[PDB]
């Protein structure tokens, strides 16, 4: 349009529900699990 | 090459036309038609001799 | 088995992403929780259990029931949210506490509690003063309320005191369960 | 100068005689820049209340 004001949207699900493609799910919890909390001090094995 | 046929015609025995299309272009460039003529005078056979 | 008892039928969910792939999915999408309603009239005066201990989410196996069913408990109570609907162990509710109000206010006094039991919310004495309580503004005073005495529960009572009511439940009373899901049965199979 | 630019590569053997005719019509490659966001790494998502 003229004016960016009027862009809105029409239905739309938001980013919040969608749901994964797997592994992109396997990035977030890698960044999650090993990132920002535990700098792993995993007892189960380097795999 | 693509879309390749060879036809026999008869009452010109001998020859055993072949047509022939570049997957490119519209016509066959020389030094192609050339060296298609090759490797066929390594097997081809008898008389009858490409075209 | 006694949820599922159907099909994956296929979870389209074209509605987004057209030509998404379909997914066989357990179904949940029965409205169940009628089947469940209608089926139990007549095998009313399920009695009252109490709980009494900050049984885990199962109790199945131990009282009525015990094939692990992990429900008909939830039946019972309506329960709209399977994890803090049943009653929780004590320090979960205090742990429960803190990330409420972690954000703001910190740890507050929710309400005052007149004996007989009559709410307050937002009301405030003032010490070295009159004895009498005033709300958390006009801070000019002159519109007191509650002219008598009384005794606050902060929070992590609060807590305490509200998940602490939810602990009655319905049994079915270990008898009727088997002929009651033996009915359970014939609503489902007779809808199709 | 020592750049090399750009590799082509004929169909097969041009042999005597080779004409290239660039085929959006006399234009070599051409570019389009892309914005790459910045990976948010976070699912606290706190919120007020």
């Amino acid at each position: 349009p003229v004016n960016y004001q009027l862009t809105r949207t029409a239905n739309a699900i938001p980013e919040i529900f969608v749901g994964g493609t797997f592994a992109e799910i396997k990035q977030n919890l890698i960044e999650w699990l090993n990132g920002q909390n535990e700098f792993l001090d995993y007892d189960f094995e380097g795999s | 090459i693509q879309a390749v046929q060879t036809f026999t015609d008869s009452t010109k025995p001998g020859y055993a036309f072949i047509a022939a299309k570049p997957k490119s272009g519209l016509y066959l460039t020389t030094v192609q038609r050339e060296d298609i003529k090759n490797y066929l005078k390594d097997y081809n056979l008898a008389p009858i001799t490409p075209s | 088995m006694l949820f599922t008892f159907f099909d994956p039928i296929e979870y389209a969910a074209k509605t987004v992403n057209k030509n998404a792939p379909t997914i066989p999915m357990t179904d949940i999408f029965r409205n169940y929780k009628d089947y469940f309603k209608r089926a139990l009239a007549g095998y009313r005066l399920r009695t009252y259990y109490i709980k009494g201990s900050p049984r885990p989410e199962e109790l199945a196996n131990a009282i009525y029931g015990n094939p692990q069913l992990y429900w008909v408990l939830l039946m019972c109570n309506d329960n709209y949210d399977p994890y803090y609907g049943w009653i929780t162990s004590q320090e979960a509710a205090y742990q429960a506490s803190i990330q409420k109000y972690k954000n703001v206010g910190g740890d507050q006094i929710v309400y005052h509690v007149n004996e007989n039991g009559e709410k307050f919310y937002n009301l405030i004495s003032y010490d070295d003063n009159p004895y009498v309580w005033y709300d958390k503004g006009d801070k000019a005073r002159k519109y007191p309320q509650y002219e008598g005495a009384l005794a606050a529960v902060d929070t992590y009572e609060a807590a305490v005191l509200e998940n602490e009511k939810l602990r009655q439940i319905k049994i079915i009373a270990k008898s009727d369960i088997n002929s009651f899901m033996n009915d359970l049965i014939r609503i489902m199979e007779k809808s199709y | 100068s020592g750049e090399i630019i750009s590799y082509y590569d004929f169909n097969y053997r041009v042999r005597d005689t080779v004409e290239i005719i660039w085929k959006p019509t006399e234009v070599f490659l051409k570019a389009f820049l892309q914005n790459q966001e910045h990976e948010t790494p976070w699912s606290p998502e706190e919120e007020r209340g």
